[PDB]
C-alpha cells in the first residue's frame, strides 16, 4: 500500500464511527442532561469511554494496515 | 472510578508479539531518530548507552559518530576542575536536566519521568504508548483542564502535562519513510519497546531451544521410567484369597 | 522384536570408559544439529526484519 | 557391604538409595521432590546475583538494570530467580493441598505437618523481605502498608514499627536489614526441610488408597528416582516458558519505576501468592481483626493434626467438601486482586467465613459422622 | 524390618523381555476417560462454586460502576 | 430429646446405609473391606485388636491389602467374576475393636489408662 | 464444537470449510474416545462430513 | 487420633482430667512469665 | 548457686539487650528529625511539600475564600468532627501531615471532590482542612507540632 | 520415657544428655565446644553486621564507619567480630595441636581428622574474603598479592585470575563477590562442623592415657557441661579483654587508610593467623615452587592418618619432638611478619624443610622405632 | 585543628553533633556550626544555594 | 594401622595387590576425563 505524509489516522477514526451510532447517542443524552449543572462535579466520561472503547476496537487493525 | 483509571488502550497487532517474532530492526532504528529530536529535549534514558545500540540499531562507526556529536562532563583533570568532552560508545545518553528539580520546575511542576523502563512500567506498554501519543482529543461535557495542562483519555486522571509533540514531518527519516505522527508514534513505540526488553530475540532464541530440548527429555524420561518399572506393573500374583 | 546387534554392543557399550566418549561426541553433534534447526527457522521467518538483513541490504 | 565401613555412605544408602516406599504412589507424591529442587534453584540463582546487587537506596535498583543488561547471563539468573520464587509457592501449595485432601497430618504423622506449617510461615518472611530488594514502587509501598499492621496492637505498636524500620519511615536501613534477614532465611528453611524430611522417614508415607502398605513396599532409589525425575521434567519445561517467553507475566509493572515516598500507586498489590491472605485482612474492616483472623488461619492449620478426622478417596463427604474448600481459597486469590467494593467485601467476608467453617466444623465433626457410618 | 505375616506366590518378568511404551497409546483414550469420570463431580462443583460466584461478583461491580454515572 | 432421637436415629439408619452402599461399591473393585480401612498405625486401639486375633485372620487381611495395592499401582479393578463375589460388610474386627474401646471407657472412669502405647518405630 | 470452530476461525483470520473439519474431528475423536477399534476413526470421518455438507 | 478422637470416644473423664491442686501449680508459671517480661523490658515508674 | 544465677540472669539480660539496640535508630537518622520550613516562597493557593521525619508535610497557604469553603463544613458531614480552628494555629498556613492513618498511603495536592488532597489508594478523599470525608479512612490526617518565629520560619518535630 | 515418644528429643538425649564420655579427660578436651562457641559467635555478630555494611566501593569505608559510630552497639558488634576471627584462630590452632599431640586422627578416627581438615581451608578462606570486606589498604593489597598468584599454573593463568576478579584488577566486582561467598561459606561451616561432630560420636573421644576406655565412661550432660562452661568462660574474659582494651592490637594500622590501587604500602603483611603459610610462601624464590609447598603441607596434613605413628606420653621420642614441631610452626608464625633478609630466608627455608622432615619422616619412622620398642 | 589545619587538612566521618557532651555544650557547638557554609540545595529551580 | 603399617608388617606382598589388569581398568579412566574436560571447555584446533 502506498504510505502518505499525512496522517490516516483520524480519517480512519471517522470512517469507524458510524459502527458506533448507540454509544454516541446514549454520550449525547448525558451531555444534554447535565447542562444545566451548576455543582461542577457532572461529568460524563464513562459515555465518551464507552463511544471511543468501541471506535479504538473498530479502527485499531486498520490503522498499522497503513503504517509501516 | 472510571475516570481516574483512564481509557483502556485497544490490542494493536504490534510484529514482534509472537514468540516466534523478532524485533523490526529498521522500526528501531527510526524510532531512535524520534527519540533524538523530540524526547530527548525533555526525557532523559539513563539506563542506556551507546555500546548498547551496536548490532541491533547501527554499526560502530555510526554509533561512533552519533556518540561523537554529544557533550559529556568529565574530570577532575590534574588541576581539579571539571572539564567538558566528546561522548563516546561506553557514555550514557544524555539527560536534559542535571536534576529532577529543574526538570520540574522546566515543566509547570510535573516530572518527565525515565523512558528506559516505560514499555515494561506501564500496564499494557507499547499499546498505552502509541494510543497516549496519537490520542490528544476534545474532553466531554463537564470536564475542564486547567491551564498548563492538556486532556488525554488514556492517561490516568485524563489532565496530562505532556502537550502534543508528534507533528506531520516533523522527523526526516533516512529510508524515504514518510514521517506522518502515526508513523512517528509507531517507531517511538517500537524503540521503547526494546529498550525495556533489548534481549528479546535472543531470549525466545533459547526459548526454542530449550523448549525443543525439554520436550524430547520428556519422552526419554518417561521412556527410562516405564522401563524400570516395568517388572512391577506386569507382576502375577496368587493368593488363597477369594473374599 | 527389535533387538541391538550383538557386534555393536561389544564395541561401544561393554565398557563405561569407551561408553562415555561416544556419549560425548554424540551430545557435541546433537548440539550442533538443534543449534542448526532452531537458527534456521528463526532466520527463515524473520527475514527482512534483522540487523544483517539491513547491513547486507545496504553493500 | 561398603556402605557399611562408613557412617555418611550408610545414611545416605538407608535414607536415599535402600528406602521403602509404598509401590501405588502416583503423581500427587511429587510435590515434596519438586519444592526441594526449587529451594536448590532458589538457593543458588540468589547466591549468584548477590555478587552483583548492591543493597543501598542510592545503587539498588540501578545495580539491578546493570545486572539485568551488562553481566553476562544476568537476564537468565534474575529472571529465573523472581520466576522461581513463584513455581516454588505454586509447588508448595499444591503440596499443602495434596496433604488437605489425603489427611496426610494425621497421626502418627503430626510432627511432619507441624514443621511443613512452620516451613511454610518462613518460606512466606522470605519472599516478602526479598521483594522488597529491587526498591521499585511496589517494592517500597507494599513493605510500607504491610509493615504498618504492627501499629494495630495497642501502647507498643509503634514503636514496635519504627524498631523495625530504623527510622521514622521505611529508608536504607530498612533495605539493608532486609536483605541481611533475606540472605538469612533459606538456610533455616533448608535446615527446617531436612528436619521436615527425617520426621517422614520414622513412618514413611501415606498411599493413595489410605490404607496400610506395609505389606507392599519397594526401593526408593530404583524406582522413584526415575519418577521424580518425569516430574522435574515438566516443572523445568514451565520453568523455561516463563523465563524465555513470558518473563514480566508473573510481575507488575510498577515495580519497574523507582521507589517515591511522596507518591503511592493507584493499586498497591503484592505478589499473587500472597493474595489470599491480603483478600483475608482487607475483608475485615478492621486491622486487629484482620490480623487475628490471619493468625487463626494459621493456628487452624496447626491444629489440624487433632481436630482432623476424614482423608481420601473412601471418605465421600470430606472428599466433595474438599472441592468446595479450593474454590474458596481460590476465590480469595481473586478477590485480593480487586479493588475495595461493597460486593468484594461482602463476598470476601463470605468466603473467610466459609474457610473458618470448613477448618473448624466440617473436619471434626463430619468426619466423626463419616466414621460413624463406616465402622459404627 | 516389620515381619508380615503372608502367604503368596509371585511373579516378575525381566523388562527386556517386555515393551516399554507401545500399550500407552492404547490406553490414552480409556485412561482419559476413567480419569473425567472419576474426579467428574469434584472438578464439576468447584468450576460451578467458582465461576458463579466470580460471574455475580464481576457483574455486580459493573452495575456499582454504572450506578456513578450521571 | 428421648423419642427425639428415638425419630431422629431411623434417619441416621437410611443414611448409613446408603453411605455404605456407596463406600462398599467403591472398596469391593479393589477387593477390600470396611475393617480393612483402619490402620493400626493411625489408631493404638485398632493396633490392640489386631493382636487379640488368630493367626489365619491376619494373614487374609495382609493378602487383601497387597492385593489391593497391588491393584492400586496396576491402575485395575477387579474380574467381574472375581467382583460379584466380593464381601465388602463382611466384619471380622468389630467385635473385638468394640470390646478393647469398651475396656479403655471403663479404665478411663477409674482414672486408669489403657494398658498399651502408640506404635513407635526406631 | 462451537468452540474449536470458532477458534479455528479466529486463528486463520478468514472464513472457510477447514475450521468445520477440524470442528468435526475434534467432536468426533472426544465421542470415539473408549471404544472399540473401528470407531475411533469413523465418528470423526462422520462428524466432519456432516461439518463439510453443513457448510 | 489423639485430640478430638479421644473426647468423642469417651476417654476424656473427670477422673483422668488433671486436679484443681495440679491446675493451680500449673498456672502459677504466668507470674514468672509477667515478672520475666517485666526484668527484660524493665518499663516501670515502680521503683519510685 | 543462688549467687551465681544472680550474675548469669544479669549478663543475659545484658547481652539481649546489646543485640536487640542495634537495630533502633541511629544518631545520623535521629539527627534528622527537625526541619525548617520556609514561608515567604510560597504563594497562595499552592502545596509545597517538605520532608520532615522523611514524610511528606502539606503546607499549603490558604485564601480568604478558601479559609471560609474550610470553615463552613459542619461537623455532621465528618466522620472524625473537628472544627478548622482546632486544627490550625494558623488558618492560612495549614501544616498537616500527608500520610493517611488507614494503611500509609501518601494523598495527591490539588485533587478531590472537595477540592483538598485525593488518596488514590482506596479512592480516599480529603477536603482542603485535611479531616476525612470520604473513604475507608476511620482517622483524620495528622497536625504535626509547630510555632511560628519572627522570621517566618516553623519549626517541624 | 518422655524422650522415647519424640524422635528431635531421643536424638538430642542420645547425643548431648547420654553420651557416654571418658571420666579422665583434661582441660586440653575443652578445644572442640570453644571452637562451636567461637563459629556461633562469628555467625551472629556477623548477621548483625551485614544490617548496616554496603558491599560497593566507595560506599564500603564510609559503612564501616556509620557502623563504628553511629549504630548503637555497633562498635562493640564490629570489634567483636574482628577479634573473635583471631580467638576463632587461635582456639583451633590449639585444637590441631592437641591432635597432634595425642595421635587422635588414627584408626578408627580418620574421618574425623579429615572433615576437620577440610573445616580448616574452609576456615581461611573464609577469613581471607572476610577481610578483603572493608576495603581498606591491606585489604585491597592482600587481596591483590594473593589472587595474583594464579599466574604459577602454566598456561592456565590469566584467564583464571581475570575470572575471578571479574575485571583486569581488583574492583568493585571482586569485592561485590566477595560479600556474597563470605557471607555463603560460614553454612557449610556450620554443616562440616554437625558431619564433623557426628563422625566422631561413632568411636568416642580418645583420653589423655592413651587406652581403652570403654571400661569407665560417664554421662556428658551432666559432668562435661560444667567443665566446658569453666573454659567459656575464661574465652569470654579473653574476648572482652580483647574487645574493650586493645581493640586494635591483633589489626594492622594501614587498614584504616582507604584503598589507593596507585599507591603501595611499605610492608604488605597478612593477619597473623596466616602468617606460617606466608612465611613459607616467601621463603621459597619461585611462586610455582611455593604454591607447591604449600599444597604439600595440606596434602601430608590429609594423609596424617594414614602416615602418622606415635601419640601422646608412654611414647616418648615421638613427644619430645613434638615441642620441636612446636616451635617450628611458631618461629614461621614470627618470621612472616619480618622483611625479606638473606638470613631470614635461609632460616625460613631450613624451618620450612624440618615441618616437612617432621610431618613425612618422624611421624612414620619414629613411630614405627617407638612400637618396635616398646612391643617388639 | 580549626585554626592551623582546617585550612589544609579534612575531617570526613566527623559531625559537630559529636563534639557535644565532649568537649562543647550543645549551644557552643550549634554556634561554631553557624560559622561555616556548606553546600545545600537543589532548591525548586534545581539550584544549589549555601547555608549556614 | 590402615596405610604404612599395612606395608611395615608385610601384609603387601607381590600377591593382594591389583593386577596389570586392573590397573590398564583403573588406567582408562584417564582418557574420560581428558575427553570430558575438552567437551566442556571446547579448544579445537589448540594442540600446537
Ligand atoms: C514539552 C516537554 C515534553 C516533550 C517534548 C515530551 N514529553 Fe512526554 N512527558 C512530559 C511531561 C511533563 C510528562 C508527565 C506528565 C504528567 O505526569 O502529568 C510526560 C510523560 C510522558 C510519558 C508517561 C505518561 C504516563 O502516563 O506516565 C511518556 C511515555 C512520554 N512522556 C513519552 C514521550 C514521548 C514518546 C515523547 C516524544 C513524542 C515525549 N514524551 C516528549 C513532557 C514532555
Ligand atoms: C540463599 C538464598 C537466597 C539469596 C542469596 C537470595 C538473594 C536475592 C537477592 C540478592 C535478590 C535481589 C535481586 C533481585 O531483585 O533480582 C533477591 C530477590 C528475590 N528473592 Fe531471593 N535469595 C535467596 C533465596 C530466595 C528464596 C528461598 C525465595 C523464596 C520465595 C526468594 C525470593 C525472592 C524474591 C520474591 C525476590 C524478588 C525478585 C524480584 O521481584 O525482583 N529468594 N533474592
Ligand atoms: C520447602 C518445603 C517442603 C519440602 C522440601 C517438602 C518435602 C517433602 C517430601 C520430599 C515429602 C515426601 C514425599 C511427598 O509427599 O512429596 C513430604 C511429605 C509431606 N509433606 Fe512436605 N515438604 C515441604 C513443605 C511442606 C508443607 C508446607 C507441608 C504442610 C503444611 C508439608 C507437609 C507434608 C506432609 C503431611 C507430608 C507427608 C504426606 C504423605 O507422605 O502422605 N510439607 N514433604
Ligand atoms: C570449627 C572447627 C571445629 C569444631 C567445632 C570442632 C569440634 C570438635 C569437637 C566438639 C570435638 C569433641 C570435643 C573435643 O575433643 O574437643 C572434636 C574432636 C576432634 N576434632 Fe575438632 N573441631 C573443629 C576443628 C577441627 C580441626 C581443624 C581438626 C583437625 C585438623 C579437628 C580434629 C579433631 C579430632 C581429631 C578430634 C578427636 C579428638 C580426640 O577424641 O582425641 N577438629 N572436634
Ligand atoms: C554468617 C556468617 C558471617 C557473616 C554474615 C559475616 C559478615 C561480615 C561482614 C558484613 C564483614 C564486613 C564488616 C566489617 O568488616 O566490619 C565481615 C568482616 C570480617 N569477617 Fe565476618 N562474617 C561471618 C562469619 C565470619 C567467620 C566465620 C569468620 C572467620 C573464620 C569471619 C571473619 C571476618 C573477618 C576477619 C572480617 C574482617 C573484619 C575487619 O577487619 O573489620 N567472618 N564479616
Amino acid at each position: 500500500v502506498e504510505y502518505t505524509e499525512d496522517d490516516p489516522k483520524p480519517q480512519i477514526e471517522e470512517d469507524c464511527k458510524p459502527h458506533c451510532v448507540k454509544e454516541w447517542a446514549a454520550y449525547k443524552a448525558c451531555a444534554e442532561r447535565i447542562k444545566d449543572d451548576t455543582t461542577g462535579q457532572a461529568h460524563c466520561s464513562g459515555q465518551y469511554f464507552d463511544f471511543w472503547k468501541c471506535v479504538d476496537h473498530c479502527a485499531a487493525p486498520k490503522i498499522f494496515a497503513h503504517l509501516k | 472510578n472510571e475516570a481516574a483509571d483512564g481509557l483502556h488502550a485497544p490490542h494493536y497487532p504490534w510484529g514482534h508479539e509472537g514468540v516466534l517474532d523478532s524485533y523490526d530492526h529498521a522500526a528501531i532504528r527510526r524510532g531512535h531518530k524520534v527519540y533524538q529530536q523530540v524526547c530527548a529535549a525533555c526525557h532523559s534514558m539513563q539506563y542506556l548507552h551507546w555500546r548498547q545500540l551496536v548490532g541491533v540499531c547501527y554499526t560502530e562507526e555510526e554509533a561512533k559518530a552519533l556518540a561523537a556529536e554529544t557533550e559529556v562532563e568529565d574530570g577532575p583533570n590534574d588541576e581539579g576542575e571539571m572539564f567538558t568532552r566528546e561522548g563516546r560508545l561506553f557514555d550514557a545518553f544524555p539527560s536534559p536536566y542535571a536534576n529532577e528539580q529543574a526538570a520540574r520546575y522546566a515543566n509547570g511542576g510535573a516530572y518527565p519521568p525515565d523512558l528506559t523502563l516505560i514499555s515494561g512500567g506501564r500496564h499494557n506498554g507499547p499499546n498505552y504508548i502509541f494510543s497516549l501519543l496519537t490520542g490528544y482529543r476534545d474532553p466531554p461535557a463537564g470536564i475542564s483542564i486547567r491551564e498548563g495542562l492538556y486532556y488525554n483519555p488514556y492517561f490516568p486522571g485524563g489532565a496530562i502535562a505532556m502537550p502534543k509533540m508528534l507533528v506531520d514531518g516533523g522527523v526526516e527519516y533516512e529510508d524515504g519513510t514518510p514521517a506522518s505522527a502515526s508513523q512517528q508514534a509507531k517507531d517511538i513505540t517500537t524503540f521503547l519497546a526494546w529498550a525495556s526488553y533489548p534481549y528479546q530475540d535472543e531470549m525466545r532464541v533459547m526459548g526454542i531451544k530449550a523448549c525443543l530440548m525439554i520436550s524430547i527429555l520428556i519422552g526419554f524420561a518417561a521412556y527410562s521410567k516405564r522401563l524400570r518399572w516395568a517388572p512391577i506393573k506386569s507382576q502375577r500374583i496368587v493368593m488363597d484369597v477369594v473374599n | 522384536v527389535m533387538r541391538l546387534s550383538e557386534a555393536l554392543y561389544q564395541t561401544f557399550f561393554k565398557r563405561s570408559t569407551v561408553y562415555i566418549p561416544m556419549l560425548l561426541v554424540g551430545a557435541y553433534f546433537s548440539n550442533e544439529a538443534i543449534d542448526y534447526a532452531v537458527d534456521k527457522m528463526w532466520t527463515t521467518r524473520n527475514k527482512g526484519k534483522l540487523f544483517s538483513d539491513i547491513i547486507a541490504e545496504r553493500t | 557391604r561398603m556402605h557399611n565401613k562408613i557412617q555418611l555412605l550408610s545414611v545416605l544408602n538407608t535414607h536415599l538409595v535402600a528406602y521403602p516406599t509404598p509401590m501405588n504412589l502416583n503423581y500427587s507424591w511429587n510435590g515434596g521432590s519438586l519444592a526441594g529442587m526449587m529451594l536448590a534453584s532458589q538457593m543458588l540463582t540468589g547466591i549468584l546475583l548477590a555478587m552483583h546487587y548492591v543493597g543501598h537506596v542510592d545503587y539498588a535498583f540501578a545495580s539491578v538494570q546493570h545486572l539485568m543488561t551488562d553481566v553476562p547471563s544476568g537476564m537468565i539468573l534474575r529472571y529465573a530467580h523472581a520466576n522461581g520464587a513463584s513455581l516454588f509457592f505454586i509447588v508448595v501449595y499444591l503440596h499443602v493441598l495434596r496433604g488437605m485432601y489425603y489427611g496426610s497430618g494425621a497421626q502418627p504423622r503430626e510432627i511432619v505437618w507441624i514443621s511443613g506449617v512452620v516451613i511454610l510461615l518462613v518460606m512466606i518472611i522470605t519472599a516478602f523481605i526479598g521483594y522488597v530488594l529491587p526498591w521499585g514502587q511496589m517494592s517500597f509501598w507494599g513493605a510500607t502498608v504491610i509493615t504498618s499492621l504492627a501499629t494495630a496492637i495497642p501502647v507498643v505498636g509503634k514503636h514496635i514499627m519504627y524498631w523495625l524500620w530504623g527510622g521514622f519511615s521505611v529508608d536504607n536501613p530498612t533495605l539493608n536489614r532486609f536483605y541481611s534477614f533475606h540472605y538469612t532465611l533459606p538456610f533455616i528453611l533448608a535446615g527446617l526441610s531436612v528436619f521436615h524430611i527425617a520426621a517422614l522417614h520414622q513412618y514413611g508415607s501415606t498411599n493413595p488408597l489410605g490404607v496400610n502398605s506395609q505389606s507392599s513396599l519397594i526401593s526408593f532409589g530404583s524406582y522413584f528416582g526415575a519418577k521424580d525425575l518425569v516430574g522435574a521434567l515438566f516443572l523445568a519445561l514451565v520453568f523455561s516458558i516463563l523465563v524465555f517467553f513470558y518473563p514480566d507475566l508473573l510481575g507488575h509493572p510498577d515495580n519497574l519505576i523507582p521507589a517515591n515516598p511522596y507518591s503511592t500507586p493507584q493499586h498497591i498489590v503484592p505478589e499473587w501468592y500472597f493474595l489470599w491472605v491480603y483478600a483475608i485482612l482487607r475483608s475485615i474492616p478492621n486491622k486487629a481483626m484482620g490480623v487475628l483472623a490471619i493468625g487463626l488461619v494459621f493456628a487452624s492449620l496447626f491444629a489440624m493434626p487433632f481436630i482432623g478426622l476424614g482423608g481420601g478417596k473412601f471418605r465421600i463427604i470430606t472428599e466433595w467438601l474438599y472441592w468446595t474448600f479450593l474454590a474458596d481459597v481460590l476465590l480469595l486469590t481473586w478477590l485480593g486482586g480487586n479493588e475495595i467494593t461493597p460486593i468484594t467485601s461482602f463476598v470476601g467476608q463470605c468466603c473467610t467465613a466459609y474457610l473458618f467453617f470448613y477448618l473448624l466444623v466440617c473436619q471434626p465433626l463430619v468426619g466423626y459422622l463419616e466414621t460413624q457410618f463406616a465402622h459404627g | 524390618r516389620q515381619n508380615i505375616p503372608l502367604r503368596e506366590i509371585l511373579y516378575q518378568l525381566s523388562p527386556y523381555q517386555q515393551d516399554v511404551i507401545r500399550q500407552t497409546f492404547t490406553n490414552a483414550p480409556k485412561t482419559f476417560l476413567r480419569f473425567f469420570k472419576e474426579k467428574g463431580v469434584g472438578l464439576a462443583t468447584f468450576g460451578v462454586l467458582f465461576f458463579g460466584i466470580k460471574g455475580y461478583t464481576e457483574h455486580e461491580m459493573h452495575q456499582e460502576r454504572l450506578a456513578e454515572r450521571y | 430429646t428421648s423419642l427425639l432421637k428415638q425419630v431422629a436415629l431411623p434417619v441416621f439408619n437410611s443414611l448409613a446405609t446408603t453411605y455404605r452402599s456407596v463406600v462398599g461399591a467403591k472398596l469391593a473393585k479393589y477387593g477390600l473391606r470396611f475393617d480393612d480401612l483402619q490402620d493400626p498405625l493411625k489408631d493404638e486401639d485398632v493396633a490392640e485388636a489386631l493382636r487379640r486375633l488368630p493367626p489365619d485372620v491376619v494373614v487374609a487381611r495382609n493378602c487383601r491389602l497387597r492385593r489391593a495395592l497391588d491393584l492400586s499401582c496396576k491402575h485395575e479393578a477387579l474380574p467381574k467374576d472375581l467382583l460379584e463375589k466380593q464381601t465388602p460388610e463382611l466384619s471380622y474386627l468389630q467385635d473385638v475393636l468394640n470390646e478393647v474401646r469398651a475396656e479403655r471407657r471403663e479404665r478411663a472412669q477409674l482414672g486408669a489408662p489403657a494398658p498399651y502405647t502408640r506404635i513407635y518405630y526406631d | 464444537f462451537s468452540f474449536t470452530d470458532a477458534t479455528v476461525e479466529n486463528m486463520r483470520g478468514k472464513h472457510d470449510m477447514t475450521s468445520g473439519m477440524v470442528a468435526g474431528a475434534v467432536t468426533g475423536f472426544l465421542f470415539g474416545m473408549g471404544r472399540p477399534m473401528p470407531q475411533p476413526v469413523a465418528w470423526p470421518l462422520a462428524f466432519a462430513g456432516a461439518a463439510v455438507a453443513a457448510d | 487420633p489423639i485430640g478430638v478422637w479421644s473426647v468423642f470416644q469417651g476417654y476424656v473423664t473427670p477422673a483422668r482430667l488433671p486436679s484443681i491442686q495440679t491446675l493451680t501449680r500449673v498456672g502459677a508459671w504466668g507470674g514468672v512469665v509477667v515478672v520475666g517480661g517485666l526484668y527484660m523490658v524493665q518499663p516501670w515508674d515502680w521503683l519510685a | 548457686q543462688t549467687g551465681g544465677r544472680f550474675l548469669y540472669a544479669s549478663a543475659a539480660r545484658l547481652a539481649v539487650l546489646k543485640i536487640v539496640m542495634s537495630l533502633s535508630a541511629a544518631a545520623d537518622t535521629m539527627a534528622l528529625s527537625s526541619l525548617e520550613v520556609d514561608l515567604s516562597g510560597v504563594e497562595e493557593g499552592t502545596t509545597i511539600t517538605v520532608k520532615w521525619r522523611g514524610k511528606p508535610v502539606f503546607i499549603r497557604h490558604r485564601t480568604d475564600a478558601e479559609i471560609a469553603q474550610s470553615a463552613e463544613v459542619a461537623l455532621s458531614e465528618l466522620r472524625d468532627p473537628q472544627k478548622d480552628v482546632d486544627r490550625a494555629i494558623n488558618p492560612k498556613y495549614l501544616v498537616v501531615v500527608g500520610i493517611c492513618t488507614h494503611l500509609g498511603c501518601v494523598p495527591i495536592s490539588g485533587a478531590g471532590n472537595y477540592q483538598g488532597w485525593f488518596c488514590p489508594c482506596h479512592g480516599s478523599h480529603y477536603d482542603i482542612s485535611g479531616r476525612i470525608r470520604e473513604g475507608p479512612a476511620p482517622y483524620n490526617l495528622e497536625v504535626p507540632e509547630y510555632r511560628f518565629t519572627e522570621g517566618q520560619k516553623v519549626v517541624i518535630g
